[PDB]
Parts: structure tokens; sequence; C-alpha cells
């Protein structure tokens, strides 16, 4: 029911490159044609020099044509799966553009739900799992039905008995695979649970080696790895005695067919058997055509067996991708209005509900007014939706209710132009630029260096500049070039203060910071919260006396609205 | 290369199962070649003989060969797949034990410089691809070489100049095509792997920074260079799919040259025979059927590079020296601790922080020291030296008037039972999670201790048979904290180091644990390291420290006056 529905999804995706998946079917038919042409030419040559003892140079025309059939086959093979890659690249490129468009539009609220490592397996590993299905499986799934049928059609005019040995095994191969498939699927459910908890046993023990040492179990979990590896082998070797029986059935019928073709033709030339030929004595050339083509008959079905593993992983990777694209999403309405002025704005709210992308309401009915250019700290209990109001003002969360910015409803405001008057300082510092010089200039990358220096010392990011190796342009990538938490946060402050803003939001800037940086972060922000209307969510109740308004938020509601009285 | 030298010694433990899996690969390939070569000759020999030569021609022997070669082709491939996969799983056990025996003595220190996220997932993916050296590389390369040799030797009984051109061409592509294509696709293999991890870090920093990119308008132009990395990355995957196209097209042309040469040369004469007759098809059908031995060869050698890649990414990770060494003095753990560290000035590697500025404190047996310091104080670094994750420089730590270095690892781990801040669920049965502390504990003792701690919801159903960790009964914070304490109670060490026991717990659980600690860990020297001020009133001593220095010490009071 589901696995059938996922396969239908994989077909809907394979439409960008339907042109490239038709030339893999066409070149499969052409490559099939060239096998008979090769096989027929070789039989014509071989019969002439064996039976009629024709010299080498009188067969110079079939040799010249046999070379072409060999060069053409090599060209088609090179051409066939370059088309196959081009097909599979276009699904991966088009879907990865749909996934990113689904994440960019969903916003940071939906993105933050899962770790960024689990998002980058969806965009990298899940999508690249689907290449070898449109590139190698689907083209081969149709070369496995044309080439075997095209070979039999070529042999049938020669003999109806040599083309019946090959066509005789056509129903038997899937019939015997089903008989061995019952035993295999029995062992795939009995041993499925045990092999799911034994496959991740090594990484389980390999992680948490810090707990193994502190209790002295380092030498006693080597024995566990010895028993979890001897038990994973025994169970897999039970599954594999049946997975190599189904595979070896096709190898049984491809050698029975060659044995039968060789015996039937060999005995027919001697006179024991005379039923196959159409009342005309079977020729040597008619036996070489069938013997050369007997292995080529089963090769397409053999390759399909190797590429069939890509069928399963492209369906599993289509489960993660499909449900990702079928999750309903509530995202903020794209407005069209703009802000008349960059003068600090006035916030107003009445019976405001903030809706998660999941669909639930994080902050209940809350009403407040924030006059222009007045700091207002928002302190409350943990988990009470205090950070949700900051997201809703940034445009990351969709709200049903009334939230108007400077007299204009936030829904009508165009996000591209609303966020030109907005600045934010998050709790955890997230630097997305390559170099520390471009992180500060993230707001505008062409700002004058003289202005930049006035922004660097304002946030006191320059005091720890000499400690960094390269100075201002020190690489800040997360790997091997890091800064201190209180250092990568003081550069987030400089990024926020580089460009003046109408509304400035602070989401617990001084969290998990050393006491040295926390002093310099706050008094850099405590002077930056007066020029424009500021809405801060702080964990520390201390030293908020010089804050115009305090809102206490319990269970997503403004209960205690006071002035630190 | 030579990076495989330590790992080829693990394959030598099972060398008769790997050899049997290669001999069966040679036999299966010789049966495939023999079946078609005998079939090609049988058709030609009988057709030439015709009806007239029926009685003179002995067809029973060639008819038994095709039946014999067909059976050993099907049974040989079934048993070659079984024996070679079975030997692969046996070596996998030796690769895992070897990797785990090496990464264990450097578990806290050596792996700290890397990141635990990718490092631990890379080791599993590199051990898995070292295990496939035999199937992907050795079996196709050595199976083909012996098949080429036996075919060449066998065909030399008919004509010497024909066996050495079919064998010569076949050998000249077993040794030339794999290296000429590994060398041709070496830049792409480097370029593709670099661009894959470059797109990964540009995507993670685009997703994690989506809140700080959207506001400042860089979300569009930081995706534009993210999609330009993919364009470069996809162009380095096509160039790798054009080396597989060229290798399959060339292998089809070389197997075409051998067939055409056999049609031309063998028709001239086979073994000093003007009219070879049926011997033309024996050589032509040998050239046709001998090039599926060389089908795996060219993709096998590129796999050697990946195995070389993963054989050095582990052989430098497992060859870095342990930070500390434990002399096997065979000491005996005492019933009391009396921990004392005269002076400990310790500094991290590649860090000028020097978290311990030379601190000093003395703990008597039975005391309940409770070190207090705000975040970033390096207070947990003190608990690292006591378990000897790092040894201090110019420091003296004594344990019952004997230095911590003198104790062997077998006794140090039994002397000190630490509850870590991150407690790891082992994804095993709950009985196997707590027997980690004390292996000899009886089944009754497990239920009692798990009762006294307060984890009764675990023993309600399948208490010692339930599967905890991944794919099982996961535990929550504060319900997993009682597991860390439960293990420390089984371990029954005289000293108990607690690292933030109540870091993230609500009021009701934190109050229980503080009483849970004091009631049971009463006769045991306890050194508890927290940044919380609640339960210090029951501790016989409190140490208040900042930036690795003791400011307020000797305060038998509930907490630092200013801290209150």
């Amino acid at each position: 029911s589901r696995q059938k529905e996922l396969t239908r999804w994989l077909k809907q995706q394979s439409v960008i490159s339907q042109r490239w998946l038709n030339i893999s079917r066409l070149l499969g038919f052409v490559s099939g044609i060239l096998i008979i042409a090769q096989a027929w030419f070789m039989a014509r040559i071989l019969q002439h020099m064996i039976m009629e003892n024709i010299p080498r140079e009188a067969l110079l025309l079939p040799f010249t044509l046999l070379v072409l059939t060999f060069v053409l086959r090599a060209w088609v093979v090179w051409l066939r799966e370059r088309v196959g890659y081009h097909a599979g690249q276009h699904i991966r490129f088009a879907i990865r553009r749909q996934v990113l468009d689904r994440l960019q539009q969903a916003g940071p609220a939906w993105i933050q739900g899962k770790p960024a490592g689990s998002w980058a397996t969806l965009v990298l590993e899940q999508i690249d799992d689907m290449h070898d299905y449109y590139a190698r499986y689907l083209p081969q799934m149709a070369l496995a039905v044309s080439v075997p049928l095209l070979i039999v059609v070529a042999i049938f005019p020669s003999n109806w008995a040599a083309a019946l040995i090959l066509l005789g095994t056509a129903p038997l191969i899937p019939l015997f695979m089903a008989l061995v498939g019952m035993g295999a699927a029995d062992a795939n459910r009995r041993n499925f649970l045990a092999l799911a908890r034994l496959s991740g046993h090594f990484l389980d023990r390999l992680r948490g080696m810090e707990t193994l040492r502190i209790f002295g179990r380092g030498e006693a979990e080597i024995e566990s790895i010895r028993s979890a590896s001897e038990d994973f082998r025994q169970r897999t070797m039970e599954v594999l005695r049946l997975a190599f029986l189904s595979s070896g059935i096709l190898e049984f019928f491809t050698s029975l067919s060659i044995a039968l073709v060789a015996v039937y033709f060999g005995f027919s030339y001697l006179g024991e058997l005379d039923f196959g030929h159409y009342d005309t004595g079977v020729t040597l050339a008619a036996g070489f055509l069938a013997l050369i083509l007997a292995p080529e008959f089963f090769q397409p079905l053999r390759d399909l067996g190797t590429f069939y593993h890509a069928k399963a992983q492209a369906v599993g990777a289509a489960d993660s991708l499909k449900t990702f694209m079928e999750t309903p999403l509530a995202h903020p309405q794209r407005g069209e209005a703009e802000l008349a002025s960059t003068d600090p704005v006035t916030i107003e709210a009445e019976e405001l509900f903030i809706t998660s992308p999941e669909g639930k309401t994080l902050a209940g009915p809350l009403n407040f007014t924030l006059p222009a250019g007045q700091r207002a700290v928002l302190v409350g209990r943990s988990g009470s939706g205090k950070s949700s109001l900051l997201n809703a003002l940034s445009g990351f969360l969709s709200y049903q209710g009334s939230l108007r910015i400077n007299g204009i409803e936030l829904r009508d405001l165009s996000p591209e132009s609303w966020r030109k008057h907005l600045s934010w300082v998050g709790q955890n510092p997230q630097l997305p630029a390559a170099t520390l010089r471009d992180n500060v200039l993230l707001a505008r990358p062409d700002a004058s260096e003289q202005e930049l220096q006035a922004a660097l010392d304002n946030a006191w990011v320059s005091e720890f500049l000499p400690l960094l190796p390269q100075g201002v342009d020190t690489p800040v990538g997360d790997q091997a070039a890091r800064l201190s938490v209180g250092q990568a946060q003081r550069v987030a402050v400089a990024r926020a203060l580089l460009n003046p803003c109408s509304l400035l939001l602070l989401d617990e800037p001084a969290a998990s910071l050393d006491a040295h940086s926390e002093q310099r972060v706050m008094e850099a922000l405590n002077a930056a919260s007066l020029r424009q209307t500021t809405l801060m969510v702080t964990h520390q109740l201390e030293d908020l006396a010089d804050w115009d308004v305090i809102w206490v938020m319990q269970d997503g509601r403004i209960i205690e609205q006071g002035r630190y009285a | 290369m030579r990076a495989l030298l330590p790992y080829l010694a693990l394959y030598k433990r099972h060398k008769w199962m790997l050899s049997l899996g290669i001999v069966l690969a040679i036999v299966t390939l010789l049966a495939s070649i023999g079946l078609l070569t005998l079939s090609g000759w049988f058709l030609s020999a009988s057709a030439v003989a015709g009806v007239a030569g029926l009685y003179s021609f002995n067809y029973m022997l060639p008819a038994a060969g095709v039946r014999g070669a067909a059976i050993t082709r099907t049974a040989g491939r079934y048993f070659e797949r079984l024996v070679s996969h079975d030997a692969t799983f046996r070596v996998l056990q030796h690769l895992r034990i070897y990797t785990f025996s090496k990464l264990l003595p450097l578990s806290p220190a050596g792996l700290a410089r890397y990141r635990q996220g990718e490092l631990l997932n890379r080791v599993v993916a590199d051990v898995d691809t070292l295990d496939h050296l035999y199937l992907r590389v050795i079996s196709p390369l050595v199976g083909a070489f012996v098949v080429i040799m036996v075919v060449t030797i066998g065909l030399s009984f008919l004509d010497f100049t024909l066996a050495f051109t079919l064998g010569g061409i076949m050998l000249l592509t077993l040794f030339l095509m794999p290296p000429l294509f590994y060398r041709a696709g070496k830049s792409t293999g480097q370029n593709l792997t670099h661009l894959r991890g470059q797109y990964r870090q540009q995507l993670t920093a685009w997703l994690q920074g989506q809140a700080e990119l959207t506001i400042f308008g860089a979300s569009d132009r930081y995706r534009t260079q993210l999609e330009n990395t993919e364009i470069q990355w996809l162009e380095a995957q096509r160039r790798q799919s054009e080396l597989t196209a060229l290798s399959q097209a060339i292998m089809l042309l070389i197997g075409a040259l051998a067939v055409i040469l056999m049609l031309w040369m063998a028709s001239g004469g086979v073994g000093g025979n003007a009219q070879p007759g049926a011997l033309i098809a024996l050589f032509v059908f040998c050239a046709l059927a001998a090039f599926e031995a060389l089908a795996p060869v060219t993709g096998a050698f590129q796999h050697l590079g990946q195995v070389i890649a993963s054989a050095v990414r582990i052989s430098d990770l497992t060859d870095q020296k342990p930070e500390v060494t434990f002399p096997d003095t065979q000491t005996r753990v005492a019933d009391r601790v009396s921990l004392t560290l005269r002076d400990v000035q310790f500094t991290y590697p590649e860090q000028s922080q020097q978290a311990l500025k030379g601190i000093s404190l003395q703990v008597n047996a039975g005391e309940h020291i409770a070190i207090l310091g705000r975040t970033g104080c390096g207070k947990s670094t003190l608990l690292q030296q006591l378990t000897r994750a790092w040894d201090p420089q110019q420091g003296e730590i004594l344990l019952n008037d004997s230095p911590i270095a003198s104790l062997n690892e077998a006794a140090l781990r039994q002397t000190i039972s630490v509850v870590p801040q991150r407690v790891h669920l082992f994804s095993a049965t709950l009985r196997d999670n707590l027997l980690l502390a004390s292996p000899g504990s009886s089944d009754e003792a497990l239920s009692e201790i798990l009762r006294r701690v307060g984890l009764e919801k675990l023993l309600e159903d399948a208490g010692l048979n339930s599967w905890l960790g991944e794919g099982g009964r996961q535990l929550s914070g504060g319900e997993l904290r009682r597991l860390a304490i439960a293990r420390a109670l089984l371990h029954d060490a005289p000293l108990v180091l607690l690292d933030q026991p109540t870091e993230g717990l609500d009021a009701t659980t934190e109050s229980q644990i503080l009483e849970l600690l004091a009631e049971m860990m009463r006769e045991k020297t306890v050194l508890m390291v927290t940044h919380r001020l609640r339960g210090l009133s029951r501790f016989q001593q409190i140490i208040v420290m900042d930036n690795g220095q003791i400011i307020e010490q000797g305060t038998h009071a509930e907490l630092l006056a200013r801290q209150g």
C-alpha cells in the first residue's frame, strides 16, 4: 500500500528527464540489435572457415563489418550511461532545488526543529541515493525486457527449438525465485529485529567509550564486540544462504541453456535430433548464433540483479523525501506593503496568537503596546513562549490575530523590505560567513573600512583581535578555526550594530558566556537599546531597573506588566 | 600501498577461508570459460564430422564435459559467494576489535581534538570499507590473474603463438587498465570528496544560520554560492561517470580485439595445422568467454584507493600515543580515600587558557566536598585529572598518600566511581546497562538498588529484559540521571565524583537527588562539582572557585555570602 505509493512518487519525479530516460530505452534496443549483428557476423565468418575452408582474405568483408559492430557497441555503451547519468543528475538537481525551496520558505522556525546534521542527510544522502535508480536501474529494467525478447526473435527463424530453450527459462526464472523468496522473506522478518540492534552495536560501543573507561569495562566490551560480531555473522549468513540461492537460480538457467544449446546442436549435426530445424538441415552458422547469444540472453537479467539494490534504497529515500514534501505548513503571509520611514517603530498587539509551522499555538492571547524608541525587556519562565514573540516580530512565525508595526499590520509588510529595519542578536552565536571580516559586514558587504572599524570597537571585538592569528580576516569556519563563545558572540553584536535599525530584538545575548565577555556584550547592547525600540528577552532579572517596560510571560500570556516596581 | 600493512595482518588470521573464497572464484570463472569453449568446439567438431562420422566421433565425453562444467559453474558461484562473504564477516570481527582496542586508551584525550559527531561515524564507515578490501579488490584481482594464467597455459598445448596473444592481451589489460584509470581518475576522486564536504559545510551554515541570514538579506546570496558549489560538485560527478563510461567502452574494445585476432590468427593455422577446422572456434569462444574475468578488474583498483584512503584515516587515528600511561604495580584499592592534591597547574593542548592556575585542597575520608563555580571556571577539568583523562604538568595529586600515577588502571577505575554529566545508555538490556558498573552483581541486587534509587518505572515491566537506548525504552533527563547514580552505587568505589548531578533538573527531582546522594553516599568520600546553590547545607565542606583558582574555601556555610 505504501511501498506501492512511494514507487508512484519516484515516477512523478522522473519527468524532468523523460527525454533522457527514453534514449536509455532506445539505446538499450540499439545495443540489443548490435548483439545479434555481432553474433550473426561471427557465425557467418566461423562457418565459412570451418565448413567451407574459405581463407582469411576472402572473408575480408565480414571482418570489416564485424569491427564496426564492435566499435558501434563500444560507442553505444559509452553513450548509453552518459545519457543515464544525465537523466539521474536532473532528478537530483531538481529535487534538491525543491527541498531547499521548501526549507527557505518554511523559515528558521521549522528548520530548528531537527539537528542540522539530520537536515543534511536529507539534502545530501537521501537525494544522492536516488541517482543509481534513474541512471542504472530504470534503464536496465527496460534493457532486461527488450534485449532478451529481441534475441529470441533473431533465433526463431533459424530454429524454433534453440529459441525455445531460451524462452523456456523465461517463465521458470521468476517462478523459482518465488519459491526461494518465501524462505528468504521468512528469514528477513525473524532476523530483522536482531540485526537492527546488532548493526548499530559497534557505533554504540564506539561512542560512549568515555563511560566504558571510567568503569573499567574496556577489556570486557571487547568480548561484547566479539559476540555481537559472531552473532551478526551467523544471522546474516542465514539470510545469505537464501539471497545467494535466488541469485544462483539465474546462474543455473544460464548454464543449463548453454549446455542444452550445445548438446542439442551437437547431437543435431550428428543426426540423433532433427526436430528443431524447419525441414532444412541445421547449419553450423545457426548453432553459433544461438551459442553466442545464449549468454547474452541472460546478461540483461543478471545486471538487473546487481542494480536492483538501488530500487530499494531509492524507495527508502523516497519515504523521507515524500513525507517532507507532504507535511502541511503554516508560514507567514507574503505581504506587499512597505515602511514609510526608518524612524523607530511602534509595536501594538491585541488578542495575538502565534502559530507554529506544526499548527499549534505557542503564545496565547497577549495584548501589549510598545511606543516608538523605548526599550522593553521581556522576562518570564522557561518554556512559556517568551521567545516565540521575538520570532513572530521577525516574520518567522505566522500569527492569527492583530500585530501591526507602526500602524501597519505585519502580514501586509513585505519581508524583503521589512527586515531592512530589523536587527537581532540571538542566544547562540551563529556565524554563516567564511571570514570574520565578512561576518561583521553581513548586513552590507561593501561598507567602508573606516566605518567598519567604528563598528568593531563599538562591540569590543577588536580587543581580542591580536589573539586571533590573521587578525580581522581570520577564518571563522566551524572546523579548526573557532573562537570562544564569548568571542563569537561579540562579533554577532558587531554584525547587528553595523547598520542602524528601526526595531532591534535581543534573544538572551548573555547566555553561557564567560564573565569577561558578558560584561562587554551587555554594555555594548545596553547603549544600543536606546536609539531604537528594543524588545529583549533576558534570563537574568538583575540590573533591569533602567528598562522602560517589563512583561512577564507565563504559558504564553502577559500576566505581570510593570516597570520593575 | 603500504598503509594496509597493519590491516593485511588481520586478514592473515583467517587465511584459509579467504583462499578458499578465491579458489572458488577461480573455479567458477574457469567453468564459465570452459563451458563456452567446450560448447564452441563441440558444435564445430560434430558439424565437421557430420552424420557420416557419427560412430567414429565420440560425443559422450564432450557431452559429459558440458554437464560437468555447467554444474560447477552454478554450485561454484553459490559457494564462492558464501565462502567469500563468510570470510569477510570473520575479518570484520578482527577489524572492529583492533579498532576498538586502539581507540580505547586514547578515548577522552585523543578524540577531543576532533569532533565526536563526524569522527565516530567516519570510523564505522572506514572499518566497513576496510572489510571490503577482500571482496572488492583482492578477489577480483587475484581471481582474474590465475584465470588468465590457466587459460594461457591450457591454450599453449594447442598453439604457443595463439595462447600468448590471448593471454598477452588479457594480462596487458589486467596490469595496465586498472592503474591507467586509477591515475586518470585521481584528481576527480580528490576534487569530488573536497566538494562534497564543502557543500555540506555551506549547507549546514546556511540552515543553522537561516535566522541570522534572513534578517540581513544574505539568505539569497548565500544560497547562490551554495548552488554554485553543487554545480561544481555535479560537474565532478559527471567527470567520474565519464571514466566509468570510458573503462566499460575500452574493455569492450579490448575484448573485441582479442576475438577478432583469434578469428584472423587461428584461421591461418593452429599448432602447425593448415586447416584447423574445429580449433578455430575453441580459440574464438575462449576469447569471447574469458573477458568476464576482467569485468570486475578496473572498478576493483579504484576501490583500492578508497581502501587506502580509509586505511590511513584510521592508522593515524589509532597510532597517536595515549596521553597517560598506567604502570601495572598491582596495587590494592583501600577502603578509604583521603584525596589530596597539593598543587595542580594544568593547561589544555593548543590553549593558553591554563584552566587550573595551581589550585590546592585536601579531602579527608568520609568528607563531602562540594566545589562551586560558575560556568567556564574549569571546575570539571578538576574531575578530569582525578580520573586521569589528562595528567597535569608540575602537579601532584595523591590518593591515600600515594600519587594518582602509581595506581594501575585496574585499581584506579575501581577506586573512583564518577557519574558523568553526559550519561550514555548502551542500547542493551537494562541488566547489561547496570552490570557495566559491577559485573558480578546478582540479579536480586539489581532490583534492590534500582528500587532504592527510585527508578521503579523501569522494573515495572521487563525490568532486566527491556532494551534501553536506541530502538528501545529511552529514558528522560532526571530519569537517566538516576541511572548514572545507580551505576555509581553498584561500582561501590570509596570515592565518588559527581559532575553536575542536577544540571538540568526541575525542583522536585533535584531535591530528591540531593537527599538521594546524602543518604546512600554517606560513608564514601564525595567530591561534587556543581554551579547550583541549593543543597550545599549538608556538605561537610564547600570550595568556591573562579577561573581555576580557589577564592572562597573553608566555608562550612551553605553558600558564598554574596552568592547566597
